[PDB]
């Protein structure tokens, strides 16, 4: 996962989960990448799948 | 299985929009971004209960898809959770609507705008969408937006979340019924 083209004002809402470095399960890449941006680049990918 | 319930494809999970039919043929509607590149659909995470196979998919530009039921036993309720749906209608600004999805359950709000363009990126733009102040979260894609016993839209996407509040865009359901020649029941 590359979050270079983020932020994005909207995300489709399918569920394909990813696990963030904050232990939060992100529902999809779009939602995860927008969180990366919001964190000003501090949140990272821990692994694919739910946390 | 009914409107709002979880649906699983090879790739992930979406929500069933509405049960529809044509003649004696049963299908369900969901988002086109869910049908894109999905062939088979199941009712559970274990993929053991087959539902059917994708028959059509329109995304980007629009955001609707249709899956034809191949499972014969499964009850195919013409409802949204237990809410009966008897007809389809056009959304209007100020209309009170309700969304149901496999992750967040049921949430209400109102139609705040029509004909919105939403750009999901990479050339994935959709046009003609219904804007609302209803929230949605991953997994909720494709579930129904209804008002009373009226079918109104299919969940496509948006921002925010249910805790903080958000904005959700839906595909007008009339456009899919008419494209596929099916009707709600």
């Amino acid at each position: 996962v590359d979050c270079s083209e983020y932020p994005k004002p909207a995300c489709t809402q399918e569920y394909r989960p990813l696990c963030g470095s904050d232990n939060k399960t992100y529902g999809n890449k779009c939602n995860f990448c927008n969180a990366v941006v919001e964190s000003n680049g501090t949140l990272t990918l821990s692994h694919f799948g739910k946390c | 299985i009914s409107g709002g319930d979880a649906i699983y494809s090879s790739t992930g999970r979406c929500s069933l929009g509405f049960n529809v039919r044509s003649g004696s043929t049963y299908y369900f509607l969901t988002a086109g971004h869910c049908t894109d590149g999905a062939t088979t659909w199941w009712a559970n995470s274990a993929r053991t209960t087959v539902l059917g196979t994708t028959s059509g998919s329109s995304f980007p530009n629009n955001d609707y898809g249709i899956v034809r039921y191949t499972n014969t036993t499964i009850p195919k309720d013409g409802t949204v959770g237990g809410q009966d749906i008897t007809s389809a209608a056009n959304a209007t600004v100020g209309m009170a609507v309700t969304r149901r999805g496999s992750t967040t359950g049921t949430h209400s709000g109102s139609v705040t705008a029509l004909n919105a363009t939403v750009n999901y990126g990479g050339g994935d733009v959709v046009y003609g969408m219904i804007r609302t102040n209803v929230c949605a979260e991953p997994g909720d894609s494709g579930g129904p937006l209804y008002s009373g016993t009226r079918a109104i839209g299919l969940t496509s996407g948006g921002s925010g979340n249910c805790s903080s509040g958000g904005t959700t865009f839906f595909q007008p359901v009339t456009e899919a019924l008419s494209a596929y020649g099916v009707s709600v029941y």
